[PDB]
RNA sequence: GCUCGCCGGAAGACCAAGGGUUCCUGUCCAACGUUAAUCGGGGCAGGGUGAGUCGACCCCUAAGGCGAGGCCGAAAGGCGUAGUCGAUGGGAAACAGGUUAAUAUUCCUGUACUUGGUGUUACUGCGAAGGGGGGACGGAGAAGGCUAUGUUGGCCGGGCGACGGUUGUCCCGGUUUAAGCGUGUAGGCUGGUUUUCCAGGCAAAUCCGGAAAAUCAAGGCUGAGGCGUGAUGACGAGGCACUACGGUGCUGAAGCAACAAAUGCCCUGCUUCCAGGAAAAGCCUCUAAGCAUCAGGUAACAUCAAAUCGUACCCCAAACCGACACGGUGGUCAGGUAGAGAAUACCAAGGCGCUUGAGAGAACUCGGGUGAAGGAACUAGGCAAAAUGGUGCCGUAACUUCGGGAGAAGGCACGCUGAUAUGUAGGUGAGGUCCCUCGCGGAUGGAGCUGAAAUCAGUCGAAGAUACCAGCUGGCUGCAACUGUUUAUUAAAAACACAGCACUGUGCAAACACGAAAGUGGACGUAUACGGUGUGACGCCUCCCGGUGCCGGAAGGUUAAUU
RNA sequence: AGGACCGAACCGACUAAUGAAAAAUUAGCGGAUGACUUGUGGCUGGGGGUGAAAGGCCAAUCAAACCGGGAGAUAGCU
């Protein structure tokens, strides 16, 4: 049965990836808050 | 002409083809053409904004002239073309400086025809003047509103319109659709009729068909739940409302031109 | 024309394995650890001033580093760039 | 190690994606492995991924994204021009053999190619953000020419049979060879060459386009395959020396022909249809500003250059997505016998026996086989089973929209051997002989090879479409015309859609729709068009305006802000 | 020629019996040149999308997704 993660690298990164997350102020938001949380790994990006 | 198939197939059964065997079996010129890309009806927001088309053929774009300003060249007819834009069949015309363009296919057009535009240009089918020029009476299609902008009215496979009347400035027309309309006497048209005039006579005669031309099929409002359309829901067949559009409106008989710019042109609304 | 001290800082070191071994043996090739950043004509240049011997060519690769578990803590070996160098016949390297 | 069994259009081989060391070697067996484990995709250590020509990067663009200015918007921001990104598409170049425990079109051996510089001598119009050409394109169908590949014969090597026979019309194996370079064929497309002029190609153009005029019928482009060379080479069945029993080193015959033949190539071709079938660069070409005897261009020759990143391994799976060593997953390769076949059966190459076994041979459950007599009596219901099942030929009703119905129904033949005919009809096609504008040519010729289908005669069986495979049929009737779609995971239908019909709106800055707007779709469309609603092939058809809607009217009544 | 026929791949899911499986199995079944199917990338966003329309689908979630916040909502109820 086809499960729903199918997965891309190129469309993850497209679509959560760091220069998406930094191209709209959504996404940078969403940068800070994790930075001010302490996460490692800030985003998708390997 | 039109033929009627052989029932061969059920959805091969009611075919009927508008076949003309005047048209150019070949590649179009290229030079004219252009891309067009599909829409599937969504706009820029990428939202859906007018149902039921999709899909259909790859087209390409001929650059159909409009606006036929060749004033005073004589052009003759090369070949009768296919136009998978529109449903008029277009002539590719060469000029004697050189120079072809796609015109609007008139009725009695054929290989080998000269044509031209201009003031000047003698009064015969295919032949584009002012008209202020053009004699009262008769036929034209390719019709400018503006001058100079390019034939708007009658560009469709049998269209055509009557000049009835040339008070001063303005010439009133007699449109297909039957509203009479004041325009400046200086806008372009061209003489005669267009061309592809049994072009209403085909019929589909199957869903694919219609799906060939981009045309996606349609949902009745009646079908629906009524969180999707006014006339969903009701158990078993019930239609207890006033048609409407999906958006609520009336739909048998209320007008909807609320242009009061325009309203000066329109001498009678059609019947 | 490379500067002197970024050919001194190239070379990291020879790679001794079977397969080095053998290569020196017989196509007469040395197997080099070299700085990742290091391209093909750098290393050459290197090696020609270093060790004093003719270049036929260098063939390079990047060796990806190995993931450990010391005790339960997880962590990952440094990639670094093996350099193959193949020296012209009768060239004999000390 | 020897037997047995399974897959073999896969359960084999190679990739993409995704994973990220799982690869190889040594070592260990606590945990992990549904048991044991000396084994492992487990632990620990070490090793392993070599590129000018493969891919990425790079040049070009699609859908789309971002978007200087700009337009719009309380703010945030939206749209969008110039631009710039974006492959899943276009764009230069490599083949064969050998080698590692583990990489290889990457190492080695041989034999190649590409496109840049730089320098040269030789020549002499070069030059783009611009013009033109090209790239550049659909579906289906039909062949013909080919090859991949396979079969047989020939040849070469080996063999003479654990049991009757087996020196022959006997048995086993092998019989392979690339890119490149030369040749330019089967075939496809197109008339060429020169001269003159011209409101066209945003300017110019010697280019394209268009007009004339002259002259010659061959000119050019394209093109699989074959042939030659590449190759006195490599590889080569197996023989022979050493042996850490893993292998290593030497050596090495023949290496031809015919037939058959793709869904691969010629073919981005041809024929045809309507639903009318990317873009841009690379590439060719034309000039402009320019420069002017310099640069630049093309000409060979020399030299330098090709960086960087990926390359292990799995990849229909125990390594990816499924919590698991548990169904899903795109591409490429496609042997033999039978067969229409990529179905099916048995096999090859290759890969496996699915990580608990041993007994026993109760009930009951599951999955199968057979069954006297009856044959739907079962049951809500013939559910399920049973049955039918192929090719050829004969034959086939109502009704019909004249196409159908129809494989209607129902029947007959079917194996093997011999003869017709020491293998026919056909297919292929060598020598020889003749012609020739000479070649991959044309005629004639028929050797050899291959080879159905039929008829007649005989013959065995209970049975010859013998296994696997492979329609059940007919009669009346509701619904829906039909092919389609649908509740992912209890509903596939009479529901939706449909072609068709009708009403209605909409004159283009269209109606309408998404958008505080700008704008976008509608549509690069224009009433033979587009939108909305209902009905729903086809045939015969299809009173009431009082109510509620809509349309038109505006005499009077009433009536806002305002005053 | 064909939204033509029989039929593998491929797409589905009518009947049947039966956790390896949070929808599968085997045996049969429908389509199989098209209103087909499929890979890669792209776009549409929550009272919004998309919908051959079933209130279907929108990450095992849908008559209004998920995450966080108002928030210790309110609970004459248990």
């Amino acid at each position: 049965m086809k499960r729903t993660f199918q997965p891309s690298v190129l469309k993850r990164n497209r679509s959560h990836g760091f220069r998406a997350r930094m191209a709209t102020k959504n996404g940078r938001q969403v940068l800070a808050r994790r930075r001010a949380k302490g996460r490692a790994r800030l985003t998708v990006s390997k | 002409a039109v033929v009627k198939c052989k029932p061969t197939s059920p959805g091969r059964r009611h075919v009927v083809k508008v076949v003309n065997p005047e048209l150019h079996k070949g590649k179009p010129f290229a030079p004219l053409l252009e891309k067009n890309s599909k829409s599937g009806g969504r706009n820029n927001n990428g939202r859906i904004t007018t149902r039921h088309i999709g899909g259909g053929h790859k087209q390409a774009y001929r650059i159909v002239d409009f606006k036929r300003n060749k004033d005073g060249i004589p052009a003759v007819v090369e070949r009768l073309e296919y136009d998978p834009n529109r449903s008029a069949n277009i002539a590719l015309v060469l000029y004697k400086d050189g120079e072809r363009r796609y015109i609007l296919a008139p009725k009695g057009l054929k290989a080998g025809d000269q044509i031209q535009s201009g003031v000047d240009a003698a009064i015969k089918p295919g032949n584009t003047l002012p008209m202020r020029n053009i004699p009262v009476g008769s036929t034209v299609h390719n019709v400018e509103m503006k001058p100079g902008k390019g034939g708007q009215l009658a560009r469709s496979a049998g269209t055509y319109v009557q000049i009835v009347a040339r008070d001063g400035a303005y010439v009133t027309l007699r449109l297909r659709s039957g509203e009479m309309r004041k325009v400046e006497a200086d806008c372009r048209a061209t003489l005669g009729e267009v061309g592809n005039a049994e072009h209403m006579l085909r019929v589909l005669g199957k869903a694919g068909a219609a799906r060939w031309r981009g045309v996606r099929p349609t949902v009745r409002g009646t079908a629906m739940n009524p969180v999707d359309h006014p006339h969903g829901g009701g158990e078993g067949r019930n239609f207890g409302k006033h048609p409407v559009t999906p958006w609520g409106v009336q739909t048998k008989g209320k007008k909807t031109r609320s242009n009061k710019r325009t309203d000066k042109f329109i001498v009678r609304r059609r019947s | 024309m490379i500067r002197e001290e970024r050919l001194l800082k190239v070379l990291r070191a020879p790679h001794v394995s079977e397969k080095a071994s053998t290569a020196m043996e017989k196509s007469n090739t040395i197997v080099l650890k070299v700085a990742k950043d290091a391209t093909k004509a750098e290393i050459k240049a290197a090696v020609q001033k270093l060790f004093e011997v003719e270049v036929e060519v260098v063939n390079t690769l990047v060796v990806k580093g190995k993931v450990k578990r010391h005790g339960q803590r997880i962590g990952r070996r440094s990639d670094w760039k093996k350099a193959y160098v193949t020296l012209k016949e009768g060239q004999n390297l000390d």
